[PDB]
RNA sequence: AACGAUAAAAGAAGUGAGAAUCUUCUUCGCCGUAAGGACAAGGGUUCCUGGGGAAGGGUCGUCCGCCCAGGGAAAGUCGGGACCUAAGGUGAGGCCGAACGGCGCAGCCGAUGGACAGCAGGUCAAGAUUCCUGCACCGAUCAUGUGGAGUGAUGGAGGGACGCAUUACGCUAUCCAAUGCCAAGCUAUGGCUAUGCUGGUUGGUACGCUCAAGGGCGAUCGGGUCAGAAAAUCUACCGGUCACAUGCCUCAGACGUAUCGGGAGCUUCCUCGGAAGCGAAGUUGGAAACGCGACGGUGCCAAGAAAAGCUUCUAAACGUUGAAACAUGAUUGCCCGUACCGCAAACCGACACAGGUGUCCGAGUGUCAAUGCACUAAGGCGCGCGAGAGAACCCUCGUUAAGGAACUUUGCAAUCUCACCCCGUAACUUCGGAAGAAGGGGUCCCCACGCUUCGCGUGGGGCGCAGUGAAUAGGCCCAGGCGACUGUUUACCAAAAUCACAGCACUCUGCCAACACGAACAGUGGACGUAUAGGGUGUGACGCCUGCCCGGUGCCGGAAGGUCAAGUGGAGCGGUGCAAGCUGCGAAAUGAAGCCCCGGUGAACGGCUAAGGUAGCGAAAUUCCUUGUCGGGUAAGUUCCGACCUGCACGAAAGGCGUAACGAUCUGGGCGCUGUCUCAACGAGGGACUCGGUGAAAUU
RNA sequence: CCCCCGUGACAGGGGGCGGAGGACCGAACCGGUGCCUGCUGAAACAGUCUCGGAUGAGUUGUGUUUAGGAGUGAAAAGCU
RNA sequence: GAAACGAUGACUGAAUCCGCGCGGACCACCGCGCAAGGCUAAAUACUCCCAGUGACCGAUAGCGCAUAGUACCGUGAGGG
RNA sequence: CGAGCUGGAGAUACGCUUUGACUCGGGGAUGUCCGAAUGGGGAAACCCACCUCGUAAGAGGUAUCCGCAAGGAUGGGAACUCAGGGAACUGAAACAUCUCAGUACCUGAAGGAGAAGAAAGAGAAUUCGAUUCCGUUAGUAGCGGCGAGCGAACCCGGAU
């Protein structure tokens, strides 16, 4: 048939505890400089458009 | 190339196959052959031509009566083209003639030979066949028919002069499967290499044979298959 | 886990609540005898337009073959019916049958066949031999004129009418070339300045003393009635008279002229992209069908539908005063099919499924040829998850030091070989073969000369490691077993040594055949045959051959006798009644096929008590002991070949022994080559790992 | 079929020419040999590679006929 | 079976009222009937349909359906 | 019948109705095409004809089997009735007679029911007086590999 199957439901508990890793990480945003609009580091704030100067539209 | 009818195939009867094997080979139109005669009695014909007429294996003759019924004859061992013929008692026992039995004389070797007076030639039809008269009894002839058992056919019965054409199917060695298929279906299919269910002879582990039958119950080599029926009075020495 | 072929993608611009995914532009890549185009089947509105965005879409959708609404499909000539017949189906009457029903002549139904009138263009968003424009054609009905008489079945005859192979001549579709013609412009990187570059380069019809291969044809008066039911002026047959080349008749197609069309592009407006208007050129040369001329030529055996339309005849009939036919008008033109998908995401496969699906067209360059192979036109497409990374391992690949089968059950797998031309070529043989045997050499480019061309031959020269420079592309040989050979088979584990086969044999069957299907004294198949035929069994090309045993069994033949059933036959035995009588039971003898009994029979079942193996073969697809024993080959040989014979347990059509050739057979050896291996490495791609999107399973 | 050479029981042998074959190589097409892959598949039997046939005992469309101890079967108890 | 009587496919085939059939081989005696021609209400059986009722059900029950022989499966009978 | 109605349809519009709508009874008149199917053909619901009347529209007719004809018949019914034909699993702890069972099924004919019916009878009283049905006799008498098991009738009491 399926060659290797689980013997056993694994427990709700078992279940969950190899979920312990799955948290996502909140993003470390910033507070913009030149629109206040939070933006994340390193990358071109998505508000104003600007990096220094204001490089995209918009 | 000349006109006739068209014989459909056909090897199975008003449902399943009842003659076994039977079924490959070319189209062939059927050609309508006088095997009576009767009704062109004392009109004199030419041999126009002798024709490859598939459905016979003896020879047919184009044959054209002086009065412009032209008839196709089974073409007999020596007759050639030009050369002229007669039906009825009022007609020489030469080559290609039909007359009955009692103006034939004895020793003289015939063909298309009747039954029963009317109805058509039903004795020695195919090429090389000939009946030979032995001898008048009452009203009826004494003769040897091919298979060399001795009749009594009523002397009142047609008959032609010589034997049948298409000398000898002999140099005619086939020579591969398929020119059988040519004409007939896989024949003889071993009922040894069959399954007991199918046949008698059919199962064991490998090659075999025991009790000698056919497809069904029977027994083949020497077993009297005829009936105990009238026409036995009309006959004469039957074995071979 | 997966998200359904490893044929890609990239960017810009647009739209929108939202965009890797929808639209548009420019590239890129993939198919191109297809992955392009046209049908048929089948599907059923999937077609076009506008709108939608829950589910369906393996992801996302603003999009769709999905959801909603509207629209689209046009026929005298195309296909089918109002025409024809095949297999088959049915079938008044007729033949059978417990019923239900089974057959069956004519007739009728039935295309996958026959028959039959329209070609060129234009164009909706979506149809086109259907609509529109140009010019035709067919039948019918009638009006007019010419004709001035016949018309000519339900019947006759002719005709329709039919294969496979090969092939001569002309052609066209169609394709190529050019300093042919016509149009548009420009080019510059170094040059060219056009003798460059790009594109286009003629369809329909009509008339024509023009060129024309090839194809097709006898004419007329008679005679016999015995032929076509009858009649015939028709047809068949026999005869007389002019039938060599020619002679008539038809013109595939080309050319000229004219005309309608189309035609590269050019042009004006534009609500962003369409609409309308205009319109050049038409050459010379080559190639060329499976299409056309055509029902051509030749050769072959296995000997190649029917019926109507058609043409010619008379019967009956109306008629000759108003015919048939021709010609020019007019009128007429029924029903169904027609969108769309249609080698597929619209059909069959539960699925927008790597499968299956009948026909047609299917371009160019190169390559002997080609519908092969590579690239590529037209055209279509990038396969409805994506992006990173560059682990183990798994899959598909590339290279590989030295060695070369040591791998292993086995060279399994993978290499090597690979096209065309020249040279060359063994045993053995059935004289064909084996044969592409084996082995060697050539192969590119230029120039000169010779020649049958796309070309090829000689000569000289050039360049690279290398010239069928990439793709398509036999490894070969020795010996054995089995089967002669091509062929067939276990849909989905067996392709074979199985089945079949040509050939051989035994045997049965005289025709309402044996035999077989079946309610059946039906009907039918064998067979529209007839013993040089048909049934059944076996063996299985060809060569040499095929032995002994007839006791048992079967089959054929004998019969003097024994046995033997219904029935005939009733002697005798008994019941009851006073009785006539009416009744129960009933021997001998006679009575059929069958069996006992006699003989034969083997390519009858069989045996090697009825006899004990004739050849030939033998440790074998058969040999237990067994790895028999000696020889070959190997360093070493349970296999393999060769002898031998002790054949547990070969042997003559359950065929014996042999045999050239054939084989995706099975066995053993050799050369070659190689990652099979010593012994593995490196490299590539797709997965595996990571993120975003969607998210199963057996098991418990 | 048309020409060339030979005779001693031998046949033939040579050239032309023709265009035969269950002939050969090979595509379409029919098929399934060996390996791998695939084995909760792309697929309830396939894929790539390799391989058999390839003018015949060939392949294929439509239409039609035979079925349940019955059919059909180049014969596996195959197919229905 | 000691197996009468009915019925009938094959072969036979009588008596006519001092006649004929039966009374469980058969005979006697006693006894009950008139074959070989036909017709015939009523009580009896059933429930597609209608009504009335129920120590019948009330949505996995009750019909398969609170209505569907539909969707859906199958070439089809059929299944649902 | 006595004010509503315009079907489920719950939806707008138009309307109709005491000069009696709507709904309920009961009769008429229409009633395409297919279907016994019936002009002929047919792959149901489509294709193609002839005759007669008729102004074209349109109307009627064209199956076979009985019978002078009148008039009847074909096809359809859930179950029940009779008839022609008629299983096996099963039981007998195996199986073949036997059983299951003349059940299931097929086929024919017919009706509101049918069947059967007017003694050449039942049976032992010189009683009864067509048939069917129910009770009972009675698991009696009997049948039966005298096994499994099968199984009456008369009398009498009732429906009629
Ligand atoms: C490919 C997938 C399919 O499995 C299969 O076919 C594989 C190959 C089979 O394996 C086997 O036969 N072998 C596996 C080990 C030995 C044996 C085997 C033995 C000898 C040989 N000889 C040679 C020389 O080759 C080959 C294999 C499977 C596993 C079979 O099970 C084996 O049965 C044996 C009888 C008893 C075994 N155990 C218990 C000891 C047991 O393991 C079987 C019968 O399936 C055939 C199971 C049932 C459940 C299924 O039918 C499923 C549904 C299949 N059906 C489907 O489609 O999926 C499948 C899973
Ligand atoms: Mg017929
Ligand atoms: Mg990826
Ligand atoms: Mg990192
Ligand atoms: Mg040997
Ligand atoms: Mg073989
Ligand atoms: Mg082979
Ligand atoms: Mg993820
Ligand atoms: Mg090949
Ligand atoms: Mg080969
Ligand atoms: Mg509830
Ligand atoms: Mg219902």
């Amino acid at each position: 048939a399926k060659h290797p199957v689980p013997k056993k439901k694994t427990s709700k508990s078992k279940r969950d505890m190899r979920r312990s890793h799955h948290a996502l990480t909140a993003p470390n945003l910033t507070e913009c400089p030149q629109c206040h609009g939070k933006k994340l580091s390193h990358h071109i704030c998505p508000n104003c458009g600007y990096y220094d100067g204001r490089q995209v539209l918009a | 190339l000349t006109e006739a009818l068209p014989k459909t195939g056909g090897r199975n009867n008003r449902g399943r196959i009842t003659s076994r094997f039977i079924g490959g080979g070319h189209k062939r139109l059927y050609r309508i052959i006088d095997f009576k005669r009767r009704d062109k009695s004392g009109v004199n014909a030419k041999v126009a031509a002798i024709e490859y007429d598939p459905n016979r294996s003896a020879r047919i003759a184009l044959l054209h009566y002086a009065d412009g019924e032209k008839r196709y004859i089974l073409a007999p061992e020596g007759l050639t083209v030009g050369a002229t013929v007669n039906a009825g008692p009022e007609a020489e026992p030469k080559l290609g003639n039909a007359l009955p039995l009692r103006f034939v004389p004895v020793g003289a070797v015939v063909h298309a030979l009747e039954l029963v007076p009317g109805k058509g030639a039903q004795l020695a039809r195919s090429a090389g066949t000939s009946v030979q008269v032995q001898g008048k009894e009452s009203d009826y002839v004494i003769v040897r028919l091919p298979s060399g058992e001795l009749r009594r056919v009523h002397s009142e019965c047609y008959a032609t002069i010589g034997a049948v054409g298409n000398a000898e199917h002999k140099n005619i060695v086939l020579g591969k499967a398929g020119r059988s298929r040519w004409l007939g279906r896989k024949p003889h299919q071993r009922g040894s290499a069959m399954n007991p269910v199918d046949h008698p002879h059919g199962g064991g582990e490998g090659r075999t044979g025991a009790g000698r039958v056919p497809v069904t119950p029977w027994g083949k080599p020497t077993k009297g298959l005829k009936t105990r029926r009238k026409r036995k009075t009309s006959d004469r020495f039957i074995v071979t």
